[PDB]
Formats: structure tokens, C-alpha cells, sequence
């Protein structure tokens, strides 16, 4: 997280900036919110597109051999 | 056959088989330095189409070539040896090449003249001294804060890794 | 079939984050890298740390 | 800034740059040329020369001739606009419906996605032909390697495919004219508008067009497929798609670049070739793929060099394929189109698995039947099977028959046929082979089942027949 | 700073000459000013040819090349496995980072004789044929030679994935740390091997060193050495690890390349000579330590893919000199459908004996004894028709003996199972039915037997031989197994 | 004189040797060496540097390293204290059992014996084994070229041969195990200790063990055939002992060769090998004798590459020997071991005084015969096999006959095969053949007479086949 000072005490500042406001962790940006609403609908397709809030169910049977 | 003055690199190759001669060959009576300089001279008499005639054709036959640029070089008086070993490179071809040839000798940002080392910018130590590491603490107060653009800018430079922890 | 969604929410949640962790940096430092060069004494430190180098290597 | 022509031997420009002397594969436009003359740089040799490739040609180029570094490379107008449209190498249309107006650019250079990016659940795709479906069946996304001999149709399936399926498909579909025939260009120019799948008041056919045909001067040929990848790429990852990319033909993205090695001063591995054909397909490979963000399903047309596959190049290939196409001379002789073999034409994606048992099986009996068959002839070839058992000639000739089952009109090489085209969804295909290996057929000629279409056509051809 | 950095004299290739850089160490993994990595091979009396590791369209001439001072060492640990990585160690997996924050050697010779004990313990796939026919001990090398996919890989994964029995044993002369060398394989293909893995999730015990297709060459050419220093440090610390280099046979081509970029020549079949002393010091490497080191073992199971059943291709030909045998797949029973596709003339385990258990000893002599006169019948009065009983009987035992063998793609098993169901066949009990229902039988057979003769099993395992009783039991059991398939 | 490391280019240190330079072969220490680094000079390139030949690895090595000149080639520890030793090229403990207490020196260059000091006769050499002698009689002291390709329980055979042969003579022995398999070396190692013929408590055997296994510099690994071979001539002579040499393998010392000879400069001629392939060879075989003050009956192993002996090595190699066993990987694929090639596995020094003429003919016949079999084969593998003409099959069952006659149990290799080797010697066998010849057990069938010894153990094996 964290390393050289003489950079890095303005260089973490910033960061610690946007952690520190709520338009956002300062701001967002479209780009991100575009990729996040295409990449969430992909990893869905990766374990199929029930949504495991909730569990499976199933259904009994019978019958007679001879 | 005879062991020689190498003062070490010294290219050994490469215009600096010559030089490598010469440094043992000027190097013994060490009238390299007097030589350095009819080299350098030489250099843009040479090199102007003048006596690098032969050079624009050397069809000229090199004979002709022994005895132009000059008789030996001959019309100057650049000669110790050096005009033993004009008249050798020329046929030996090694003419059009010879400013580098100097260079190889000569020139010594470092070699048995000067210095040169650096990690950021140019660190032209130049001196042929046993030790650098305060004449450099010297030149770091012609400045010491300054621009350095004038060679290393270490601002992208050391701001490199940094950007890979981030990733 | 449970398991999967929970960790979709973190995954995405987690991939958000660094992708804003490359843009936020992004603009940061496309910002602040301009501005720090007015030090010249980090050249102050090149010199200062450079002569515990040039003495302090050998 | 500028470099001089310090040399010019062909395409490889020996350009000093001192001014500056940018990275390799920095494109650089020469000064003194009308001709967006690229020089896509190779080697900095050194001395700030650097060993460029022109990827144009050459000529009336005074050395020393300044040469203005363009700065990066080939930056290619990219967007949906682009389908349809028929660009160059650089990208510009040489359908020259005027210009394109791009969106942006892109470095023709495009990476190697990443492994943990990557989606990769081959699915079967489906192409209705028999021998390819059974056979050689192709996955959604996967990378089919059309060995084949010249001529041999072979532009002819993968064009046929490209109907069947291409059209099928909701993804779009690049074709990359590598070092193609112009003129089977035109060819398929004509029927892409024609098929108003290049409809051209549509750039927004299913299909880009990106021709660098056999014609261009190496470089173009040799650089020109990367550039295809990376418009694929736009389209996937930029837009979803499913690309299908027809290549025609990789084969000469090597020899392009085989041709340059010597000219790139190289040790130039065996029978000439580029060494770097190894780095070459890696590095285009990778390129390739099926992205967690899509599919680049790719149709590669490889030429078999001199159909030897033993060759390197193809050699190589083999562990970037997921599906093999071998077409087969041997087959072709035997007059066949389809003319495949796919004892050799084999596709990773063919497994129990992938394309189920039953394809695989009924496979596994035709394989072996006919892997044994094969093993056959040859004795056959001195002894006939005339005192070599019955069953064995039962077989052989069911093996055989299966084989002529495989044969399948060409819908759209009726004229090239004369027969008219067949194709056979999946559920009679298997239904054929297990009935001719039932033996059932089998009280039947053999070229009952040529160029048949499902198996009651052979029967009506039996009938025909007898 | 200073001399011990370079200015690239030239580039080109991912060949830097290097202007400077002279007191250098020989073989010194170098640095670049990207960060990439390179290697000094090359000391020239006016520049430093320095394979670049990464790519040079990233860089540009009189560049700062700077020494890393460190002839090449990798991260070793053990926290490889359940990881995949890149030759200089690190995840490409991309997992975060790998646990394996030692470096090790890779340049590190191989030991003495003295530090070796050979082997007497077995090695088991779970491939009866293999394990049979070709029995296979630990700290071994062998070749796995074939061509490409047949499962190309398969064969190593159903391998791996039966290692995780003795894996989930605890033992740690069957708890086998497995490492795989990709070379060459493009990711997806890798993808799906790791995933195969993963599914199996025999991972957990595993390294995946990958040098995918992608890779600059000496990557991929490095990754097995590197794969090795890893596998060293297990035979070191006792541990039984096996490695599977897949396939030099990439590499060679890619290190010919190499070569040939240091403007080496092409030595036989356009390849330099020692590309043998490559792969042999790379091999001479696997080893079954003695006692002292562990007893550790770092078993090798190159990979070479033939081209055409090329072996006279030299480097098969090298490697095969150096194989303690190989594992020859055929195409045909292949085609056949018949996996095993092997042939087993051609596939040997020159050791046989060391390599085994007495229990699989005790059937797969006089099977394999068997199935060479089996296989002979094809060729004496018999090219490929005629006719008479004994015979007859060795043949449909045979084509038995074939299907009992035949293990489809896709098959871990545990030895005794083999063994007993291969007894059946051997003491000659369903030479009767039909192969179609061999395997069927062999099933049901199986699920017959876990359960049931799962005591027997325990047995059989336990003894690591069949005692007599336990023979009886299968006696009886088989008997009343085929009897209970109809009865 | 000192060089500086001006190249390493590979392990092809260039060392420009400063002081001056030191002659040809001279042994080369580097300043600066944990392990010494000896690197023999090759070629003086000129301007005091040589072309050397690391014979160590060059890592670490800073350029320009200093190194200091032995003054001679390689010299190598030699004195008795190498019986029951392994040495390494450099002569060094890798038996890891301390240093070798050695009492001379040698530089390994040894070098062609003269014309004159060559017995010229010799006698054969009997192994025993039947096949062996009959075919391709050895000669104590000759040169034996085992020809063979891979894995066929081709070291097996070799080693149990040292069994067969090395106890059985006050003949010393050497073996070097070079470029083998530390693997193999380790599993051999073993068994000679068990053997006790490493007997190590008097740390003595009669044996030296050299080995340069396939993880050593290939000059190094061509070199530790010299070494073996200068050690083996002061033993020879100077200890006056047949020493039996063991090389394994001097293809791959060819073979090492011809990987540097690129490197070398030579242009490695045909198939990749050195060009000096003759010299390589002739200075080798030419360097190796059995004289009139010993004799080193020398067995090399020979590896065949790819069985292609038309190759132009073995090709050569072949006019070094006298003595060639080609083993036949054919026959090995027809199971056998006795898997040897026959119709080729020779001596030219088989006689009918020398063998007499019994031996002689019988070979003869024999060989005869089976060369005449061949000639049926090719009647048989499309037209019948229990089936055509009679007189033919007559012989071909003898030849079969003969074939599982001529096969005998492997002696060690019982472990894998169960049946304990076995070995005639030749009177036996010659009549064995001759009674075979002579027809008589033809109301006898073959199986009874594979894998045997004396032909008895195949009557016997006959009755146990009765069942």
C-alpha cells in the first residue's frame, strides 16, 4: 500500500482523499460503472443465471420393475 | 611473437587492433599523445575529398593511395610511425574508417585519459584519476537542485516501481 | 448452486475496486506527477543520497 | 522525425533514423513518397539504422530519401463501420466506398488476452455436414485449421461453411483475405453482396472485409493478419461478437514471413524458414482466442506447405488447433468433395465429451473400421480381399460406404458440382452410420451412399440404382 | 551507476548486444531498464549477447541494461502447489502471488551417484497398462512419447489425478507432489488442463509451471529447469515429487531458435548439439535420492511428441537414450478406439521389477508373457485370417486381456482394483463374455467389490500382493460376480 | 602464463592468455575457481588466445577472469589407489570416498603405442557364451565393439558379461561409465559393491571406475575417455595387466565431439559429425592396444544411432574393430535376449585354425543356415507359417531350433525375468549346435530349446513341457 515518502506521503494523501468523500470515493468515473454492468452480467452466464440467494429444490418418483 | 604494451581495453578489434598497436607502439617512448594530435589533425585533412580522394575512388590503385595521401603523410610531417601505419591502413582499408580508429585510440572520455560513470545523468567524470566519488560531489555544486532534464530527469524514472505495487 | 452469487457480489465488488484503484490512480498521478518537480531537492537528495553512494558505496 | 534510405535491399529498408530512432514497430511514412509508404521498423540495428520493413513496395526511391517516422504502429480505423466494408492492411477501404470514418485507431499489434480472463467451454458449432459435424465437429469459438491442398474446394468449404453458418449466426464475421487470390476475392465480393449478408447499404454487414490479398508486397502480407486480430478483437471485446474470421490464408502470413527472414539478415531456420515462426504464432495465437468477452472463432486457412504437415509450420500449428481440418488429396482423387480425412482431420473439440460418444463411437467403429481398413488396403492393394475375409469385406466396404455416405453435394458449388447441396442436421446423421453399421445397408451398392444427403437418399439412390 | 551496466550496443530479437557489462558473471540473469529480465549467455569479447527474456518492440538500443547481479534462481517453496506459474515464478495463475519466497538455482548441477539411492518402490497412475506393462518406480524418468492429443496430456492428468488417492493417503511414497511443465501449450489449452485439475482439484499438491504458446522463447525454454530446481527441492526434502516436462520438444525448437539468434549454428537436423547437453543435464537432474536427502525423489515424465513417430528426429533419439524407457503411444488401437493406444513393444520400463508391487507382479508377468505371444499370434500363421482352438482361446483371452486393459480416456484407479479385475481375465473367467461387457461387468464388478469386498480390497492393499486366501476370495467372488451378472 | 576469460561464449572460454600463452592441450586452471576450472586448449587462435574448452560450467565467471596456465595438459591422478575408485575425469573422489592416494601423474594425453609393440597374436577370448564366441570369437585383448542400440538390456548385458568375465580373470578392469546416467552409474555402483567385486574394505577391486555421465561438459565427457585410457596403459603395461576397459559409450564421445566440433570451428561434417571424425576416432582406437606388455581387451559399448551404423560414425567405427557385436533391436523385438544381431556380430579373426576348422564351419553352416532361413522368410510372411513346402520347413524349424537354442537366460536380470542366466562353454555348444545340426531333436519341438544353456536343459525342458 505504501513505500517511498518522499513520494509517496502526497501519492497516498490522494488516495486516502477519495476514501474521504461520498460523491463516490471521491468520484467514480462512467468507464468503470460501463465495465462493472457488462462484466457482472458475464461471470452470471459463468454459473448459469438462477441467482443462488436461494437453493435448489427437487421432485420424487417411482416405479414398478416387474 | 612480441609481447606488447596493452594497456588494457583498448577494443581489441575494431579500429583498435590498430589502436591496440599503437598502444603499444606510441606507448613505447609514449608519443601518444603528440601522435593523438596528428591524428586529429589529419583527421579533416583526411577526410575533406582532399586526401580522402582515394577514398571517393579507390580505383586510384593503392599505390597511388601510398603516395597521395601523401607519399607517406608526408606532405605534413605526421609521421613517427604514423605514416608507416597511414600507408597501412589505407591499403589495408581501414581508411574510411579512421576517425573511429582515433576515437578507439585517442579518445578518452576514457580510455587511459579520462572518465565517464553515472546512474543519472551525464556523469562525465572525465579526469584519469583513481577515484571519482567526490568529483562528482563537486559537480553537484554547479547545482545540486536545479533542472535535470539536463540528462536524468529521475522523476519517471524512480516513480517506475511504484506503479507496479499498484500493479 | 448457493455459493456462487454471494461470491459474485464480492468478485464484482473486488474487480470495481481496482479498475477505480487504475483510474483513480490514474488521474492522481496524471495530476500530481506535473507538480512535484518544483523540489529541486530531491536532485537533493540524488547528491545527498549520491554521496552516500560516491563515498558511501566504496 | 526523419531517416535516410541508407539502404534499400527490397522491403527491407535500411533506414538510419539518428533524430530520433524510435521502438521497433514504430511505422514510419516516407518523405519523398506519395505512397503512404510504410516502413514498419524491425531491427534497430544500430548506428540509429534500424532494419524496417516496408510493407509496401518500393521503388524510385533516391537512397538517402527521408523517411518521416510516423511514430507508432499501424493505427487502423476501427468501428462497427468497418463491416462490410473491404479495408487494406492500413485499413483504408479498397472497397472504396470513399474513406471510413473510423472511431479511433488501433496499434496493430493486440495482445495475448489473459489466461485468467479467458472463458473457455468449447461448445459444439454445428455446421450440418456430416463429415464435419461427426467428423471434424467445430466448437463455437474455436480455432479450425484448414489444412488442405490448393484448389481442392478447399476455399470452397470454408467459403460454403461461412454460408451455412455465418449466416446462422448472430456474432459477426471478419474475412481477412491474406495473400488471397484477388480475383477469388471478387469472386467472394460478388457473392457477399450478393448475399446481401454484404448487404452495402450496410456497413453493418455481418461480415468485415479486410482483404491483403496475394498481390501485396510482403510486409503488408505478413503484417496484415495481425491487424485482422485486432479489428476481431475490437469486435469482441469491443463489440460482444462472435466474430468468424476467415483467414485465407495463414499459410502466407508465413511465407511472408519466412520470405523476409533471409532479408532480416537471419539465420533462417530449415528450408529457409523464419525461426521465428515460432514466435510469430505465439504471438499471433495468443491473439486468437474466445475471451471470457466472446469468441474469435476463427476459420484459419492454413495451406499445408507442399501438404507436408510433417513441415514444421504446420506442425507447429497443430498444438494451436482445436480443430483440425485435413482435406485430403487422397480422397480429392478419389474424387471426393468433401475430401477430408479425418483420421488426420481431428479436432481436440471431437471427444466423447464435447460432441458426445455417439458421434464418438459410432465414430470409434468408423475410426478404427476404417483405421483398420486403411490398415487394409495395402495388402488389398496386392491381394485384392479376395481371399482376405468377408467380413472383412462386409466391412470394408461399409467402412467404405460410410465413406461415400460422406459425400455431400455442394449447394453452393452446383455449378461446380452439378449435384445440388445437401445438409443434414445431426440426428440423421447419427441414424446413418448406425444404420450402415447395422448392416442393414448392406444388401446395397456402395455408391448408393455418394454424395448422398441423409441416408433415405442413398436409399432413394438405391432404389434409383436398382 | 555504473560498468556493470550496459548500453544496448544493439537490438534486435530480444537479442541485446550489450555495450559494457564486462566483469560480468557468466549465465547472469540480467535486468533491463523495462524490467525485464534477460540472460548472459554470451560473453563476446566487445559486447554481451543477452537473451532478452520478455520482448524488444518494449525497448530500444543504448538502453540501460543494467545487471542483476544473480545468475538465474527461481522462487521455490512448496506453496507451488496448488499454483500456477511462470518460469521466474509467479502467478499466472494470477492468484496473487505464490508462497514460495525461497529462490533456489536453477543452474544448480545435478548431485553425485552417492546421493542417490535407485528405486524399488513402485510408481502408480492408476493405468493398469502402465503400471503393468511398463511398471514405473519414483525418482524415475519417462518418456512419454505420442502424438498430440490423444489425450496427449490425459495421460498425465488421469495419472495426476490418481496420485490424489495417495495424495489423500498420507504417505509420501505415493503422496506424490505433482509438477507440470507446459511448454509451448497455448493458455487455453492450458486453461483447460488446469481446470481439469482443478476439477479434480488435485491441484492442491501441484505445480503448473506454464510457459504457455505465447512465451518469449527462453521462457519457455527455462521454465524446465526451473520446474526442475522446484522438483529438486522436494527430492531433497524426502520428497516424492514427479514432473512431467511437456515437451521439450517445443523447446528444443525454440532454443535451436535461441541459438540461432546468438548466430550459433544449426547443428543436426538443423538443431545445435548441445541441446543435447541440455535436456541431459536437465534430466540427470530427476533423481531418486538415497535416505540421506530424504530418500526424495523427483520423477520425470518427459513428454517428447513425435512428429510421424519420428524417434531417429534426433532429440527423440537423444532423449530416448536417455529414457529409462518410454512409454510408446500408437495411433491405431487408438483409432481402434482402444486406449491404451500404446504399443507396448515399443513401450518399455527397461527396470520392469523396481517399479512394482508383488501383487500386480503377480498376474502382469504372465500376462504380459501372455499378450507377447497374444500379439505374436497376429504374425505367425497369421498376417490376418485362420483358425484353431489353444490358440484361439490365447487370442480371445488376449482381445479380453486388451479391453481389460483398455482404459478408456479419462480413468484413475487404484492398483489392486486393476489387479483384480485383471485377475479375472488372467485366471481366465469371462473369456466367455463379450468385450462389450467387459467393461461393463468391470464396473459393476467394481462397485461389487468396493463395496462389498471392500475388506478383501483392504486386504489386497494391505498385503501389497495377493495372499493366497485373498486370491480365493476373489476366486469365489469373481466366480459368484460373473455368476451374480447373470445367474 | 595467465589468461583473462576474453570470451565465453558458451562454455567455450576464449582466454587470451597474457603472459604468453601455453602449448597445445594444456590444462587450464581459472583464478578464481571453487571447482577448478580446467579448460583445455584447443586451438591457439592467435594473439595469445587460445580457444578453450571449458571443462567445468562457466557461470559466475566475471570476464576477463584470471587464470593460471598447469603448465601441461590435464594430468590426472594415477597409482593403484584407482582400483576400487571412482574417478572422474580429473581423476577426483567421486567415489566421495576421500582422495585417491594415487602415485604418478599423467597427462591424459596418451598416444599411439608402436607398430611394434603390438602382440600379434592373440587368442580368443572365449565369454562362454555361446552365440558369443561362435559367431564373433573374441580375442583376449581385442577390441570389442558392442554394437547395439538402446535399452535392451544392452548394459545389462554388459555388465553381466563384467560379471561373467572381470571375476572370472586376474584381468583388471576399468569401466568408464561416461555420459551414462549418474542414474545408472549409481545403480551399477551398487551392484558392484554387492558384488563385492567392489569390495571397498580393502578399498581395491581391480577396477577403476571413471565415469563422465550426460551432465558434464562434453569436451570434459570426450576427455574422460583419455583419461581412462592413460590410466588403463599404465596399468596395462606398466601394471602389466589385461585391463578390460569398459567404455560406455564411445558413441557419445563421438558424439561429444561432434557438439563442440561447431563450436569447435569444424564444420561437424555428415549427419552432424565432426569432421575430424577420423582423426577423433583413429588417434582413439590408434591410442588403444593390447601390446605385448598387456593387453586392454576393450569393450566399447557402442551405441548404435537410430540402428543406422551406415551412419557414418559407426561406420568408422566399425574399421577400428576387429571384434563387433550388433546387437539386433529386431531380435530384441523378437523378444529375445541373446538379442543380438548374429548375421552380424563378427570377428574377422574367426578361423579354421584359430576356432579350428569344427568351430569355424559350424559358424559357418550355421550361419549359413540362417542367412538361407532369412531367404524363406520371404516365401513365408504372406504365404504361410505352419504351411508351405517341408525340407525348407526342416530347416526352418532348425533354424528356429537354433535360434531358441541360441537363446539363454539373462543372469542378473532373473530379477526381472525369473530364469537364471546361463552360459556353455564352447566345447558344448559347438556340439550342442552340431547335434541340433546333426537333426536329432526334431521328434523334439522348439520351445523346450529357448532360453537355455546346455542343450540337456532343454531336453529336460522338454519333459516339463510334456504337461
Amino acid at each position: 500500500l505504501d513505500p517511498v515518502q518522499k513520494l509517496f506521503v502526497d501519492k497516498i494523501r490522494e488516495y486516502r482523499t477519495k476514501r474521504q468523500t461520498s460523491g463516490g470515493p471521491v468520484d467514480a468515473g462512467p468507464e468503470y460503472q460501463q465495465d462493472l454492468d457488462r462484466e457482472l452480467f458475464k461471470l452470471k452466464q459463468m454459473y448459469g443465471k438462477a441467482d443462488m440467494n436461494t437453493f435448489p429444490n427437487f421432485t420424487f418418483e417411482d416405479p414398478k420393475f416387474e | 611473437f612480441a609481447k606488447l604494451v596493452r594497456p588494457p581495453v583498448q577494443i581489441y578489434g575494431i579500429e583498435g587492433r590498430y589502436a591496440t598497436a599503437l598502444y603499444s607502439a606510441a606507448s613505447k617512448q609514449n608519443k601518444l599523445e603528440q601522435v593523438e594530435k596528428e591524428l586529429l589533425r589529419v583527421g579533416q585533412i583526411l577526410k575533406e575529398p582532399k586526401m580522402a580522394a582515394s577514398l571517393l575512388n579507390p580505383y586510384v590503385k593503392r599505390s597511388v593511395k601510398v603516395k597521395s595521401l601523401s607519399d607517406m603523410t608526408a606532405k605534413e610531417k605526421f609521421s613517427p610511425l604514423t605514416s608507416n601505419l597511414i600507408n597501412l591502413l589505407a591499403e589495408n582499408g581501414r581508411l574510411t574508417n579512421t576517425p573511429a580508429v582515433i576515437s578507439a585510440f585517442s579518445t578518452m572520455m576514457s580510455v587511459h585519459r579520462g572518465e565517464v560513470p553515472c546512474t543519472v545523468t551525464t556523469a562525465s567524470a572525465l579526469d584519469e584519476t583513481t577515484l571519482t566519488e567526490l568529483k562528482t560531489v563537486l559537480k553537484s555544486f554547479l547545482s545540486k537542485g536545479q533542472v535535470l532534464k539536463l540528462e536524468v530527469k529521475i522523476d519517471p524514472s524512480i516513480m517506475g516501481g511504484m506503479i507496479v505495487r499498484i500493479g | 448452486e448457493v455459493k456462487n452469487r454471494l461470491d459474485y457480489h464480492i468478485s464484482v465488488q473486488n474487480m470495481m475496486r481496482q479498475k477505480e484503484q487504475e483510474h483513480m490512480i490514474n488521474w492522481v498521478e496524471k495530476r500530481v506527477v506535473q507538480s512535484i518537480s518544483a523540489q529541486q531537492e530531491k536532485e537533493t537528495i540524488a547528491k545527498c543520497i549520491a554521496d552516500l553512494k560516491l563515498l558511501s558505496k566504496k | 522525425t526523419t531517416g535516410r534510405i541508407v539502404a534499400v535491399i527490397g522491403a527491407v529498408v535500411d533506414v538510419q533514423f539518428d533524430e530520433g530512432l524510435p521502438p521497433i514497430l514504430n511505422a514510419l511514412e516516407v518523405q519523398g513518397r506519395e505512397t503512404r509508404l510504410v516502413l514498419e521498423v524491425a531491427q534497430h540495428l544500430g548506428e540509429s539504422t534500424v532494419r524496417t520493413i516496408a510493407m509496401d513496395g518500393t521503388e524510385g526511391l533516391v537512397r538517402g530519401q527521408k523517411v518521416l517516422d510516423s511514430g507508432a504502429p499501424i493505427r487502423i480505423p476501427v468501428g462497427p463501420e468497418t463491416l462490410g466494408r473491404i479495408m487494406n492492411v492500413i485499413g483504408e477501404p479498397i472497397d472504396e466506398r470513399g474513406p471510413i470514418k473510423t472511431k479511433q485507431f488501433a496499434a496493430i499489434h493486440a495482445e495475448a488476452p489473459e489466461f485468467v480472463e479467458m472463458s473457455v467451454e468449447q461448445e459444439i458449432l454445428v455446421t450440418g455436414i456430416k463429415v464435419v459435424d461427426l467428423l471434424a465437429p467445430y466448437a463455437k469459438g474455436g480455432k479450425i485449421g484448414l489444412f488442405g491442398g490448393a484448389g481442392v474446394g478447399k476455399t470452397v468449404l470454408i467459403m460454403e461453411l461461412i454460408n451455412n453458418v455465418a449466416k446462422a449466426h448472430g456474432g459477426y464475421s471478419v474475412f481477412a483475405g491474406v495473400g488471397e487470390r484477388t480475383r477469388e476475392g471478387n469472386d467472394l465480393y460478388h457473392e457477399m453482396i450478393e448475399s446481401g449478408v454484404i448487404n452495402l447499404k450496410d456497413a453493418t454487414s455481418k461480415v468485415a472485409l479486410v482483404y491483403g490479398q496475394m498481390n501485396e508486397p510482403p510486409g503488408a502480407r505478413a503484417r496484415v493478419a495481425l491487424t485482422g486480430l485486432t479489428v476481431a478483437e475490437y469486435f469482441r471485446d469491443q463489440e460482444g461478437q462472435d466474430v468468424l474470421l476467415f483467414i485465407d490464408n495463414i499459410f502466407r502470413f508465413t511465407q511472408a514471413g519466412s520470405e523476409v527472414s533471409a532479408l532480416l539478415g537471419r539465420i533462417p531456420s530449415a528450408v529457409g524458414y523464419q525461426p521465428t515462426l515460432a514466435t510469430d504464432m505465439g504471438t499471433m495465437q495468443e491473439r486468437i482466442t474466445t475471451t471470457k468477452k466472446g469468441s474469435i472463432t476463427s476459420v484459419q486457412a492454413i495451406y499445408v506447405p507442399a501438404d507436408d504437415l510433417t513441415d514444421p509450420a504446420p506442425a507447429t500449428t497443430f498444438a494451436h488447433l482445436d480443430a483440425t481440418t485435413v482435406l485430403s488429396r487422397a480422397i480429392a482423387e478419389l474424387g471426393i468433395y468433401p475430401a477430408v480425412d479425418p483420421l488426420d482431420s481431428t479436432s481436440r473439440i471431437m471427444d466423447p465429451n464435447i460432441v458426445g460418444s455417439e458421434h464418438y463411437d459410432v465414430a470409434r467403429g468408423v475410426q478404427k473400421i476404417l483405421q483398420d481398413y486403411k490398415s487394409l488396403q495395402d495388402i488389398i492393394a496386392i491381394l485384392g480381399m479376395d481371399e482376405l475375409s468377408e467380413e472383412d469385406k462386409l466391412t470394408v466396404s461399409r467402412a467404405r460406404k460410410i465413406q461415400r455416405f460422406l459425400s455431400q453435394p455442394f449447394q453452393v458449388a452446383e455449378v461446380f458440382t452439378g449435384h445440388l447441396g445437401k445438409l443434414v442436421p445431426l440426428k440423421e446423421t447419427i441414424k446413418g452410420f448406425q444404420q450402415i453399421l447395422a448392416g442393414e445397408y448392406d444388401h446395397l451398392p456402395e455408391q448408393a451412399f455418394y454424395m448422398v444427403g441423409p441416408i433415405e437418399e442413398a436409399v432413394a439412390k438405391a432404389d434409383k440404382l436398382a | 551507476d555504473l560498468e556493470e551496466t550496459g548500453r544496448v550496443l544493439s537490438i534486435g530479437d530480444g537479442i541485446a548486444r550489450v555495450h559494457g557489462l564486462r566483469n560480468v558473471q557468466a549465465e547472469e540473469m540480467v535486468e533491463f531498464s523495462s524490467g525485464l529480465k534477460g540472460m548472459s549467455l554470451n560473453l563476446e569479447p566487445d559486447n554481451v549477447g543477452v537473451v532478452v527474456f520478455g520482448n524488444d518492440k518494449l525497448i530500444k538500443e543504448g538502453d540501460i541494461v543494467k545487471r542483476t547481479g544473480a545468475i538465474v534462481d527461481v522462487p521455490v517453496g512448496e506453496e507451488l502447489l496448488g499454483r500456477v506459474v511462470d518460469a521466474l515464478g509467479n502467478a499466472i495463475d494470477g492468484k496473487g502471488p505464490i508462497g514460495s519466497k525461497a529462490r533456489r538455482r536453477v543452474g544448480l548441477k545435478a548431485p553425485g551417484i552417492i546421493p542417490r539411492i535407485s528405486v524399488r518402490e513402485p510408481m502408480q497412475t492408476g493405468i493398469k497398462a502402465v503400471d503393468s506393462l511398463v511398471p514405473i518406480g519414483r525418482g524415475q524418468r519417462e518418456l512419454i512419447i505420442g502424438d498430440r492429443q490423444t489425450g496427449k496430456t490425459s495421460i498425465a492428468i488421469d495419472t495426476i489425478i490418481n496420485q490424489k488417492r495417495f495424495n489423500d493417503g498420507t504417505d509420501e511414497k505415493k503422496k506424490l507432489y505433482c509438477i507440470y511443465v507446459a511448454i509451448g501449450q497455448k493458455r487455453s489449452t492450458v486453461a483447460q488442463l488446469v481446470k481439469r485439475l482443478t476439477d479434480a482439484d488435485a491441484m492442491k499438491y501441484t505445480i503448473v509451471v506454464s510457459a504457455t504458446a505465447s512465451d518469449a522463447a527462453p521462457l519457455q525454454y527455462l521454465a524446465p529447469y526451473s520446474g526442475c530446481s522446484m522438483g529438486e527441492y522436494f527430492r531433497d526434502n524426502g520428497k516424492h515429487a514427479l514432473i512431467i516436462y511437456d515437451d521439450l520438444s517445443k523447446q528444443a525448437v525454440a532454443y535451436r531458435q535461441m541459438s540461432l539468434l546468438l548466430r550459433r549454428p544449426p547443428g543436426r537436423e538443423a538443431y545445435p548439439g548441445d541441446v543435447f547437453y541440455l535436456h541431459s543435464r536437465l534430466l540427470e537432474r530427476a533423481a531418486k535420492m538415497n535416505d540421506a536427502f530424504g530418500g526424495g525423489s523427483l520423477t520425470a515424465l518427459p513428454v517428447i511428441e513425435t512428429q510421424a513417430g519420428d524417434v531417429s528426429a534426433y532429440i527423440p533419439t537423444n532423449v530416448i537414450s536417455i529414457t529409462d524407457g518410454q512409454i510408446f503411444l500408437e495411433t491405431e488401437l487408438f483409432y481402434k478406439g482402444i486406449r491404451p493406444a500404446i504399443n507396448v513393444g515399443l513401450s518399455v520400463s527397461r527396470v520392469g521389477s523396481a517399479a512394482q508391487t508383488r501383487a500386480m507382479k503377480q498376474v502382469a508377468g504372465t500376462m504380459k508373457l501372455e499378450l507377447a505371444q497374444y500379439r505374436e499370434v497376429a504374425a505367425f500363421a497369421q498376417f490376418g485370417s485362420d483358425l484353431d482352438a489353444a490358440t484361439q482361446q490365447l487370442l480371445s483371452r488376449g482381445v479380453r486381456l486388451t479391453e481389460l486393459l483398455k482404459q478408456g480416456q479419462y480413468s484413475p484407479m487404484a492398483i489392486e482394483e486393476q489387479v483384480a479385475v485383471i485377475y479375472a481375465g488372467v485366471r481366465g473367467y469371462l473369456d466367455k463374455l463379450e468385450p462389450s461387457k467387459i467393461t461393463k461387468f468391470e464396473n459393476a464388478f467394481l462397485s461389487h467389490v468396493i463395496s462389498q469386498h471392500q475388506a478383501l480390497l483392504g486386504k489386497i492393499r494391505t498385503d501389497g500382493k495377493i495372499s493366497e486366501e485373498s486370491d480365493a476370495k476373489l476366486k469365489e467372488i469373481v466366480t459368484n460376480f460373473l455368476a451374480g451378472f447373470e445367474a
